[PDB]
């Protein structure tokens, strides 16, 4: 049993990897979104205080 | 970024929190009644 | 009074008067065009120029050309003629079936009903669908609202609404096309017509159609909503008559007039919007209402811009409707359909004084279960499935059953996935979902409640898998 | 005369003020010293704003600009036909001007509701994946979407190619014009495509609009719209047409680019807030014509190209809300060798259904099936479904450049949902079906011809066919 | 025509004229100063106004100082004079060497060749680089994204490009430094001079150098890249060569562009670029192909900001590569050289109807043992270890002794031509080397010099 | 007119937020230019010196009081919004609803972690 | 000056941040078109004929140097934002700091991780 489960064990670890980094990689492209998308917002802000006056 | 998961308050912040405050109220009733 | 051209800056033209200034929402038809090209005053700009926006395409207008001032905003024709026909923005018929010949015509600009009119019977209005007649439930004479992203099944969930409750409807209905696919509006005219409810041959027609399409200009897109409004609100006032109003989609019109508020020269507001984003809105939509003279029961497609719930129009649109129903893509990638959201729809007849404590105890357990199953999520996502205890994991197999459970197949589905319709009456709906709520189908597998109606045809397709 | 004619007062920002033009329509073209054209935008009570077709280099101030009296415009006809012309009509392959006796404006609004019928009859692609899971109807509008270099432009030169079996026959009912719009792609690459329609004769049949990176901002906004008149004529004339815009990404950019120089309001990404209604107003011309308008069509296969996979953005779900269902191309599935790399769990094809034929019907019915089963299950009875499922997919690869006609893939799919192919393993399958067709080819051309005219298969072809397949299948490595 | 300055505000002055307003990209001579100044029309402002932006400093300009109209844009000399010199954006010497006596001098703005002028099927650039030629092959007239930057060897295999194409081809260089760091670049020009690239003393200088600092204004670092691939079209369109252009760096020369529309005062599209980022970017690449008479290739050094590869710069520089060489620091502290990643680097010409069924079928196996060594060596059974081996050979048979580090390590250099690179790599793949040692392949030509040294 | 009387009232301000949002449309129309999400500089003040009108008296003026319980939708939870802040740092305390706490089954589905009350036990009876 | 006549000087900007901040204000007020978190469009023109200035003159023009160490202050790490982008792409090389180094003890907290040299070794003795 304790070798079964050291291998059972070591397996499951290297899913556990396995998803975190597929949703690291799906996470690091919604965050270059989201940054993309602020930089613009604040550029727009900007932009259109400048043209109000 | 250490600590991080605890940070995030998410599912795994909660399990974490979980776990502590079990383990050392344990350790608190197990500390307690030896004082 | 005739007024000339001064300026022409895509769909907004300044025209200058030498007398007789028209006020604002005022009708100008311009001379000199092959056909009708009608400017709906916005602003008086002074020095005796106003600015307009036109209902149709400004190409070849020249500085100096004329323009007659009509004496009025645009008028349509309104009565029981207009049924069975259709008709653009400023009510011409374009359906080459000759003049409408009604004995009335209405301004498509009016006054909401005041608060002594407003309404308060809530009674439910079952539509067959499972999702939504279990966790979202319709009203009679409410304001249902189908938000969703593209290609999420707005047009299908609302075809779907027309097929199962405008059939069985005893009054009129108005449906408005507003910047969408003009062969989906050539489809609805043929289906309709197929189906009888359109008769091309007698009075008997029981639907009145208005589209002003994504071909369109702004101006007839920003205006098309108004002249379905029109049609409406004469079914429902001086005919008192019970009318359903689908309006596919109604987010084209906060966008058409995006498109129009840098040429009116205003600041812009978040996100690029027209400043008065909100109010024209609420002038818009609260006139799509029931009063205690006649009953509008309204169903609203509402496109969502890239997915984003939180854009100022549908965020604007939410505090409008009785009812939402709100589609997911994720949800419909997961292979569910319809794709509502059932933790991100609501209704305001989700009370157990109005459904029955039954109905409520049902609904409120499957979106405890749901919420648990996402909350749940994201350890299942790392450390797997076995990482759970024994009651975690039957909340996660109870919860994909009736995630599978909310799906349904439509009759107006039928075509492109060859599984028969099914329409679900309520009690069933209740009974199959306190039925898996309970465990009674523990044993089944998951995929036996995907795609089917009742609970008899979830446990027929277990047998049948097995 | 400052009526007919105007004094430029400012050039910059891909945008001229001129003094003058008093008579001057809006949206009318308009014509520079220097042999450059532009568009009459803005009339103002002291100036008109000229959209520049062409280079701001070319353009001072104090230049006059006369007026052609004519709102812009593109020629069109037959005579474009194996022409490579700009977005202004103009030929730029060297062999002289267009001969064409009728001009069409760029900016005509689509056909109303009652012009128009449902689509019926098909448009065949020659791409196994697309004729039988997504089919494409004539008179439909088929996005193309998906990361760069995935094989967008490939699905489109080979629908394109395709077409030579139609265009060569005697049935004038079933033949199609292509269109080909190239907006602010490489100027080699357009060079290179153009070849490749040459070598297979798919040119003589093929109009390509021509508005590249190196060219100025209106132009690729214009492309588009000349590109949709030239097919518009066919529409409107009783015969058939499919145009590509490759691709409204970069028309969007372009657009961008000139809303963003007139000091216009952006909004998500910067983009002007009738950024929908530049593609809308497009992709709604591409109708099917009911018998009293000709009964003509015009096929439109828009391309977006998307980042990262996003598929949510605000151009991709703009068109995706235009257009009749989408072809999603995967970066996944091109890198793992499946090409071309259609997603089959996520295209689309709503009113395709009812153009397809009625043998790849009977085929496409069973193997549509069969891989949503392998896709929702990827013991003893999932395991026949997975490799039902992996030799599927292994028969919907294809090759470049060599459409196949609808006989043939009914065959290969015949062979394939029948179950035949299980005996073989995936690696090899690839293998069998290219001898397999060339054995129809060669000895069998009277079943396929059957299966053709008659555009199902019968009892009698359907046991030929069981014959063919099992007589193949047998004497094979 | 004379006009004289009416504004100065920063980078940017207006200028008026008072007859013969000049056309746009003209550069104009301002008056009366110690050091050339050269302002380029950007805009017609009206009333005989124009704006121009500078391509050096403004200070000490005076409202009303006379400006000359040049009459054309920035010209610069053009010719084999060129070669082994440093020139700036508007073409004067700054390597202190005297003046650059070219017969012609050609304007930095210019249109990309027409249609009829484009070559209709692509043809490889054979290099002499081993992993280059086979696994990502340069195509002429095409684009490169080199990926990597210090500590890869980036400059040494610049030079070995350089020296190769001078060699096979008998095709010069020119290299832009736009935004150069003065302190690299003097390291770069000196790095060419040990290696004999660039020859102070006789005319067989191989590579021309035009730098654009980086404590210029961003006029001069958004031309320096046209000035740069005007010479390279001097060579190309007058001498039928088959030139390189190295444009370190290509984002440098975005943000040069998204800085000057700023200061225009155009208003920023998304990430804050400029609104005529895409076609920016398309003029000045479009003029990098294959024409009739011989052909421009560009390797430009790519930099990506935040890592984010759908950024509008990257994003918009990878609309136009033809193929990607990325040097990585994995392979050099694993000790080969050059330091090509040979799983992340990609071509567009990788394609069997491009470079032929062989050399594709070569190339992939190459590349699908590589990939089955690094999962094996993930888990670290029957043949296994013979794939590891014939893996690890491969991976040593990458490597390539180059001609310009001969005077550092006394190696001598090696240009593998085409054939002899896909014939041995198929050899090793097919297994008739599995005898030879692991260290026969490292730092060899052909596969002959393996056989030779696995003798010793 | 309650508070200044010795009387006691309470007001519901439902909600703040299209309050922020009809006032941006004045000021946007108005020409005066845009801050943060297009709204006007001066928004703060806006519900400042609105909020500052709820008070208690002492006895020299009535005794009356005016309690105010504005309302502030938020989008997706994004409590860090400009408004919400701004209105969150006027009022004497917060309660957050939640629509996980709302649809676990928790109704009213108030966030005891998040939410305070700056008067706290000052104001409540001693049973309670 | 003293780079001038053979001499070695070295020069500390505490910070560079501050003056990219000033320079932002002055460009802001005399209405020059705002970028990038309100910044001119000529802040890199700034800061790189600031730190270009810095060089190791040869032999023939005293042999003198200048070094300039440039200070920068990042806002939670974001080496992304626009000045911090500006600098470390015109300097040859950063000393990165950290908070987490810091108070785990590490003092001076310099992550060698993310800090780099370009001249490297050859700004070194051979016993380093
Ligand atoms: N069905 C296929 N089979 C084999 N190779 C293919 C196939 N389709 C495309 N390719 C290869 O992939 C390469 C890129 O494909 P293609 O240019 O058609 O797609 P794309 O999305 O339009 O690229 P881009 O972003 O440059 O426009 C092609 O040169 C071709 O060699
Ligand atoms: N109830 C449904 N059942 C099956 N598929 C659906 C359903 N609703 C939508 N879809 C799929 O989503 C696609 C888009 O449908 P549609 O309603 O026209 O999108 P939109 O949200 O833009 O109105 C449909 O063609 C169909 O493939
Ligand atoms: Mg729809
Ligand atoms: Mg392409």
């Amino acid at each position: 049993s304790t070798t079964s489960e050291q291998s059972a064990r070591m397996t499951a670890m290297d899913n556990a990897s396995k998803n975190a980094s597929e949703m690291i990689d799906k996470l690091t492209l919604t965050f270059n979104r989201t940054r993309q998308a602020v930089i613009t917002k604040e550029l727009i802000e900007i932009i259109s205080g400048a043209a109000a006056l | 970024g250490a600590g991080s998961i605890r940070e995030a308050g998410g599912a795994f912040g909660k399990r974490e929190q979980a776990e502590e405050e079990r383990y050392f109220r344990a350790q608190s009733r197990e500390q307690l009644a030896a004082l | 009074a005739t007024g000339r051209i001064v300026a022409v800056i895509g769909a907004v033209v300044d025209v200058q008067f030498d007398e007789g200034l028209p006020p604002i929402l005022n009708a100008l038809e311009v001379q000199g065009r092959e056909t009708r090209l009608v400017l709906e005053v916005a602003q008086h700009l002074g020095e005796s120029t106003v600015r307009t926006i036109a209902m149709d395409g400004t190409e070849g207008l020249v500085r100096g050309q004329k323009v007659l001032d009509s004496g009025a905003p645009i008028k349509i024709p309104v009565g029981p003629e207009t049924l069975g026909r259709i008709m653009n923005v400023i009510g011409e018929p374009i359906d080459e079936r000759g003049p409408i010949k009604t004995k009335q015509f209405a301004p498509i600009h009016a006054e909401a009903p005041e608060f002594m009119e407003m309404s308060v019977e809530q009674e439910i209005l079952v539509t067959g669908i499972k999702v939504v007649d279990l966790l979202a439930p319709y009203a009679k004479g409410g304001k249902i609202g189908l938000f969703g992203g593209a290609g999420v099944g707005k047009t299908v969930l609302i075809m779907e609404l027309i097929n199962n409750v405008a059939k069985a409807h005893g009054g009129y209905s108005v449906f408005a096309g507003v910047g969408e696919r003009t062969r989906e509006g050539n489809d609805l005219y043929h289906e309709m017509i197929e189906s009888g409810v359109i008769n091309l041959k007698d009075a008997t027609s029981k639907v009145a159609l208005v589209y002003g399409q994504m071909n369109e200009p702004p101006g007839a897109r920003a205006r098309v909503a108004l002249t379905g409004l029109t049609v409406a609100e004469y079914f429902r006032d001086q005919e008192g008559q019970d009318v359903l109003l689908f309006i596919d989609n109604i987010f084209r019109f906060t966008q058409a007039g995006s498109e129009v508020s840098a040429l009116l020269g205003r600041i812009p507001s978040a996100v690029g919007y027209q400043p008065t984003l909100a109010t024209d809105m609420g002038t818009m939509q609260e006139r799509i209402t029931t009063t205690k003279k006649g009953s509008i029961t309204s169903v609203q497609a509402i496109y969502v811009p890239a997915d984003d719930l939180t854009d100022p129009a549908p965020a604007t649109t939410f505090a409008h409707l009785d009812a939402t129903t709100v589609l997911s893509r994720a949800i419909a990638e997961l292979g569910i359909y319809p794709a509502v959201d059932p933790l991100d729809s609501t209704s305001r007849i989700m009370d157990p004084n109005i459904v029955g404590s039954e109905h409520y105890d049902v609904a409120r357990g499957v979106q405890k279960i749901l919420q648990d199953y996402k909350s749940l999520q994201d350890i299942i996502a790392i450390l797997g499935m076995d990482e759970l205890s024994e009651e975690d994991k039957l909340t996660v197999s109870r919860a994909r059953k009736i995630q599978r459970f909310l799906s349904q197949p439509f009759q107006v589905a039928e075509v492109f996935t060859g599984h028969m319709g099914k329409l679900v009456p309520l009690k069933e709906t209740i009974k199959g979902f306190q039925q898996i709520l309970a465990g009674e189908y523990d044993h089944l597998p998951e995929q036996a409640f995907y795609m089917v109606g009742p609970i008899e045809e979830a446990v027929a397709k277990a047998d049948k898998l097995a | 005369d400052l009526e007919e004619t105007g004094r430029v007062l400012s050039i910059g920002d891909g945008i001229a003020r001129v003094h003058g033009l008093r008579n001057v329509q809006a949206e009318e073209m308009v014509e520079f010293s220097s042999g450059l054209k532009g568009m009459s935008l803005n009339l103002e009570p002291d100036n008109v704003g000229v959209v520049v077709f062409g280079n701001d280099k070319l353009i001072k101030e104090g230049d006059i600009v006369k007026r052609t009296g004519a709102i812009v415009d593109v020629p069109v006809g037959e005579e474009l036909l194996g022409r490579v012309v700009d977005a202004l009509g103009n030929a730029i392959d060297g062999k002289g001007p267009i001969g064409s006796k009728t001009r069409r404006r760029v900016g005509l609004k689509a056909p109303g509701i009652i012009p128009r019928i449902s689509v019926r009859e098909p448009m065949q692609t020659g791409i196994k994946a697309v004729d039988s899971l997504v089919p494409i109807g004539r008179g439909q509008r088929e996005l193309i979407i998906g990361d760069r270099q995935t094989g967008k432009t490939s699905i489109a030169i080979d629908t394109i190619i395709n077409q030579k079996r139609f265009n060569d026959g005697s049935d004038e009912k079933k033949k199609l014009y292509c269109i080909y719009v190239a907006i602010g792609q490489k100027r080699s690459t357009v060079a290179q495509l153009v070849k490749r329609l040459t070598d297979a004769d798919a040119m003589k049949y093929t109009i390509v609009v021509s508005a590249t990176a190196s060219d100025a901002a209106p132009l690729q906004y214009l492309a588009p719209y000349s590109g949709c008149s030239m097919g518009e004529y066919f529409r409107d004339n009783g015969k058939h047409a499919l145009i590509i815009y490759d691709d409204l990404s970069k028309q969007a950019v372009a657009y961008r680019q000139m809303s963003l120089l007139l000091r216009r309001p952006p909004g998500r990404e910067a983009y002007p807030g009738d950024v929908f209604y530049l593609h809308s107003r497009l992709l709604e011309r591409a109708a099917k014509m009911n018998d009293a308008f000709g009964g003509g069509s015009l096929t439109a296969l828009p391309v977006i190209e998307t980042q990262a996979g996003d598929v949510s953005a605000y151009i991709p779900t703009n068109v995706i809300s235009i257009t009749d269902g989408q072809i999603f191309l995967e970066t996944e599935l091109f890198y793992k060798g499946i090409r071309p790399a259609i997603n089959v769990g996520l295209s689309v094809s709503r009113v395709g259904s009812a153009a397809q034929t009625r043998a790849m019907k009977q085929v496409a019915g069973t193997m549509k099936l069969e891989l949503a089963q392998y896709r929702e299950v990827a013991d003893a009875a999932t395991q026949q479904l997975l490799s039902r499922g992996v030799r599927l997919t292994e028969l919907l690869k294809q090759g470049q450049y060599s459409p196949m006609a609808i006989e043939e893939q009914v065959a290969v799919i015949y062979a394939g949902v029948r179950g035949y192919l299980d005996k073989l393993e995936p690696s090899k399958i690839t293998k069998f079906e290219n001898a397999f067709l060339s054995h129809v080819v060669s000895q069998h051309q009277a079943l396929l011809g059957t299966i053709r005219a008659d555009g199902k298969i019968s009892e009698q072809s359907d046991a030929k066919l069981k014959e063919i397949v099992t007589n193949f299948l047998a004497g094979f490595e």
